[PDB]
């Protein structure tokens, strides 16, 4: 076992535990015990004070439940370990498997032991509630995956050499493959790492088994309406939008188009746009087709991810560092509310993970009580980004569409 | 004998070092009569001269003879332990029982006494017994078991009586017990006859671990009072509340008895303290006497009927659905009972939380729904299926519109009023023919028409929505209205039903009289 520790001075997690439903607790008593059996986790006293939330979710694909433990707040008080392929994005396809099961043949640091404390609720408080530690790396920890690095690294060997063509990502629990084969001749080059990875039960398929072609992610220009006649008010919502647009991208004029509304006119009176007018438009046209120039990704930086609901099962969301200095932006569409914003939020992870190695901090609209109560119902990775709950101004969002 | 559990005094710090303070020759003896017997049973054990460690130790005359009893006060040593994992901070709800024949509850008696504590932990127990003696060294022991006083003491004893319990409730998957502190409820649903003779074979697994418990004659019988509820083997409720019966209320009647109906109305549907509460308004003292309005008088005298014939909560018959009810009882005020059996009641209770300065009953409905929902999980571990007196068609479209996410589980309406809808909508596009009113303290309109106002005693973001106001009023059936202000905008485009303020509720008033209504933004 290596001797683990927590960033100086800082002491263990303890973190209150969220209600779960008799259902995610049967679950994860089952599990537990299981667990226990194979000497992976062991029941704990009294003299131990710390905690971590836990719970279940459900496979996709498979009928077995997953014991999801946040270990979001032990990671951040674990100490420092001391590559990310710039070309994994740049690959056609790549597939995501879950191989968080290699770590449970790995001790923990006896003196760590104690820090992965976690509970098992009772309904209505009947009983205390069972508590566990665990023995071997805990899935979702931030240090299993880089004090199992080198007995991975042994592993990857041969396959690494065996197909230099296809890149190997692993980040916490799960394995990045990417390639630019063909589907099938792709989906049997990754069956071909499961039997190598079953070789040292069996490594299951992420995000449906499915690929991602990591190429088409595209960024979402900023779009103008396209209009035959234009009312006051089209004109009206048409400078608002570049106004805030000009915030970025300062080559935006409206000059001309605050010319078509001067006065105090009917909202819906038609106004012909003046050649000076429909000239300056295009011209804000060309300058929207593409994203700002000079936005670079500073890796000493924290990624925020920010949602918007359009409607009718439709999101929209923007990455970056600073404000307005956008890095990425997407949309989303179809359920219900919830299922489709977590749907969202990992998508989005995913992404972030993929392209820069690391999961966003994500600003959700919607109450925490909420959020709480439903998204392990419809989660399936097997990290947890952080996250806060948000109010998002109408204009905003009127400026995406 | 029970495991021992590890226990350590927090990182750097040391033993407690405090001196025992003078004690009468009448304290001094009958403290080396209770210590020395205490010796004897093994609890402590006469120390040497090594230990430097101490905590002070005095007598208490427990109101009976002269005899003494032994207290130590460990709040030194307390500083200086560890923190332990928390003793049972949840309780259970009534509500979430299910129904036995019999439940008998037991009293643990000498708990801490008869559980060891950790040997690299008792030279920190450290006391001293200053012998009568003027030239002569007083007595040093040190705790063996659970101190009482401690700070590990409750939970490293839950912890073992847990372990105690694990066998015996193996054996007899039938009984259903809970630890509270030093009592034990143990429920079953055997043959009287039966019942009484289990306990008596808990009592006797327990004494095995120098446990002593009460037998049937001493021992309470039902229905139990505990954490404010009155229990019975079958049925709950709270416990016994009676309303004084005066004419002179002081600021803390008033706050006590809004605070007694409030415990109430978790049981007892239909109470209300609106008029109670709106006594408190301005008050200047603990001891002000308010008059009763006419109101709160006609309110008091209800919830004094309500609680003059008691009803009772049935439990949790885990075979059949959760149903949850909720209604509008008044503005911003809702209430809602959970039950399983058409109109038999496990509990009830009111929410009139308002989240935000503006609001409408469709937010707040959902709002309430959310809070049932999570204390549903809480009591039962499922969440109720809901009757709602919402149509699908009115939610549906709140949902849509709104920029915030949500989620309303298994729901059916129910037509019973009051049913919620909304009182009005913008619309989506300009209207046409329809006037089109530019605010910025006044406006100005297409038609030519405009008025200025000015105001004394207002707030920046106050003057935006008295312009938006004015226009309303001056504007006919449909009205298009522009403005620069977006947090008038925000306000308008939840559309709000109630508010704090009355200029929001008299716009309110305007927005709900048109026919077509239209807001826009401009910088
Ligand atoms: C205070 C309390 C807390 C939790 N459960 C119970 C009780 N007390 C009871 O009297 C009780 C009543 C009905 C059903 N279970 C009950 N019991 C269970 C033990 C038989
Ligand atoms: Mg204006």
């Amino acid at each position: 076992t290596v001797p683990v520790k927590l960033k100086p001075g800082m002491d263990g997690p303890k973190v209150k535990q969220w209600p779960l439903t008799e259902e995610k607790i049967k679950a994860l008593v089952e599990i537990c015990t299981e667990m226990e059996k194979e000497g992976k986790i062991s029941k704990i006293g009294p003299e131990n004070p710390y905690n971590t939330p836990v719970f279940a979710i459900k496979k996709k694909d498979s009928t077995k439940w997953r014991k999801l433990v946040d270990f979001r707040e032990l990671n951040k008080r674990t100490q420092d370990f001391w590559p990310h392929p710039a070309g994994l994005k740049k690959k056609k396809s790549v597939t995501v498997l879950d191989v968080g099961d290699a770590y449970f043949s790995v001790p923990l640091d006896e003196d760590f032991r104690k820090y992965t404390a976690f509970t098992i609720p009772s309904i209505n408080n009947k009983t205390p509630g069972i508590r566990y530690q665990y023995n071997v790396l805990p899935q979702g920890w931030k240090g299993s995956p880089a004090i199992f690095q080198s007995s991975m690294t042994k592993i990857l060997e041969p396959f690494r050499k065996q197909n230099p063509d296809i890149v190997i990502y692993q980040y916490m629990d799960d394995l990045y493959v990417g390639s630019d084969l063909e589907i099938g001749q792709h989906r049997t080059k990754i069956e071909e790492l499961r039997q190598h990875l079953l070789r040292w039960k069996e490594p299951p398929f992420l995000w449906m088994g499915y690929e991602l072609h990591p190429d088409k992610w595209t960024v979402q220009p900023i779009v103008l309406p396209e209009k035959d006649s234009w009312t006051v008010n089209d004109i009206q919502k048409l400078v608002g939008k570049l106004n805030w647009a000009s915030q970025i991208y300062p080559g935006i004029k409206v000059r001309q188009l605050c010319k078509l509304l001067r006065g105090t006119k009917a909202l819906t009176e038609v106004i012909p746009l003046t050649e000076e007018a429909e000239l300056e438009l295009a011209e804000n046209r060309e300058i929207l087709k593409e994203p700002v120039h000079g936005v670079y990704y500073d890796p000493s930086k924290d990624l925020i991810a920010e949602i918007q609901k359009q409607g009718q099962g439709q999101w929209t969301y923007q990455i970056y560092q600073e404000p307005f200095k956008n890095l990425k932006t997407g949309k989303y569409a179809r359920t219900n509310d919830v299922k489709q914003l977590t749907e969202a939020v990992q998508k989005i992870t995913t992404e972030s993970i993929v392209i820069w190695g690391k999961t966003p901090k994500f600003k959700l609209p919607i109450q925490k009580e909420t959020w709480e109560t439903w998204w392990t119902e419809y989660w399936q990775a097997t990290w947890i980004p952080e996250w806060e709950f948000v109010n998002t101004p109408p204009l905003v969002k009127l400026w995406y569409q | 004998p029970i495991e021992t559990v590890p226990v350590k005094l927090k990182p750097g710090m040391d033993g407690p070092k405090v001196k025992q303070w003078p004690l009468t020759e009448e304290k001094i003896k009958a403290l080396v009569e209770i210590c020395t017997e205490m010796e004897k049973e093994g609890k402590i054990s006469k120390i040497g001269p090594e230990n430097p460690y101490n905590t002070p130790v005095f007598a208490i005359k427990k109101k009976d003879s002269t005899k003494w009893r032994k207290l130590v006060d460990f709040r030194e040593l307390n500083k200086r332990t560890q923190d332990f994992w928390e003793v049972q901070l949840g309780i259970p709800h009534p509500a979430g029982l299910k129904k036995k024949k019999s439940v008998t509850v037991l009293d643990v008696g000498d708990a801490y006494f008869s559980v060891p504590l950790d040997e690299d932990f008792r030279k920190y127990t450290a006391f001293t017994i200053p012998s009568i003696n003027n030239k002569t060294p007083g007595i040093r022991y040190q705790y063996n078991v659970l101190p009482q006083g401690w700070k590990g003491s409750p939970a490293i004893f839950q912890s073992s009586m847990t372990k105690i319990l694990e066998p015996f409730r193996k054996q007899n998957p039938d009984i259903v017990i809970y630890q509270y502190m030093d009592d034990l409820y143990v429920g079953s649903d055997l043959e009287i006859g039966q019942h009484r003779t289990k306990i008596e074979e808990l009592r006797q697994h327990l004494l095995r671990w120098g446990l002593t418990t009460p037998d049937k004659k001493h021992q309470k019988e039902p229905p139990f009072l505990w954490m404010g509820y009155e229990l019975h083997p079958d049925k709950w409720t709270v416990q016994p509340i009676v309303l004084p019966e005066k004419d002179s209320w002081t600021v803390n009647d008033i706050q006590k008895l809004v605070g007694k109906l409030n415990w109430a109305s978790q049981i007892y549907p239909g109470i209300k303290v609106r008029q109670l509460c709106k006594l408190l308004r301005g008050t200047k003292a603990l001891t002000e006497v308010i008059p009763l309005t006419e109101e709160a008088e006609l309110e008091l005298a209800e919830n004094r009927e309500i609680l003059k014939e008691p009803v009772h909560g049935v439990y949790y018959d885990p075979s059949k659905d959760l149903i949850a009810e909720i209604q509008k009882q008044g503005q911003g005020q809702w209430t809602y009972q959970i039950y399983q059996e058409p109109f038999k009641n496990l509990k009830t209770g009111k929410y009139a939380r308002m989240r935000g300065a503006h609001t409408n009953d469709v937010k707040q409905l959902t709002e309430a729904v959310q809070k049932i929902t999570t204390e549903s999980i809480v009591i039962w571990g499922k969440t109720p299926k809901f009757k709602l007196p919402i149509q699908k068609e009115t939610w549906e479209t709140w949902w849509t519109e709104y920029w915030q996410a949500t989620w309303i589980p298994e729901w059916e309406f129910v037509n019973t009023p009051p049913l919620v809808k909304l009182w009005y909508q913008l619309e989506k596009e300009p209207i046409v023919g329809a006037e089109t009113f530019y605010v910025d303290a006044g406006y100005v309109t297409n038609r030519g028409r405009q008025k200025v106002v000015t105001l004394t005693d207002t707030t920046n973001q106050k003057t935006e929505l008295q312009a938006i106001y004015l226009a309303l009023q001056d504007s006919g059936l449909e009205v298009n209205i522009v403005t620069d202000s977006q947090y008038a905008l925000g306000i308008i485009q939840a559309q709000p039903d109630q508010s704090e303020s009355e200029l929001v509720n008299q716009i309110i008033e305007q927005l709900i009289k048109k026919e077509k209504v239209y807001l826009a933004w401009v910088p």
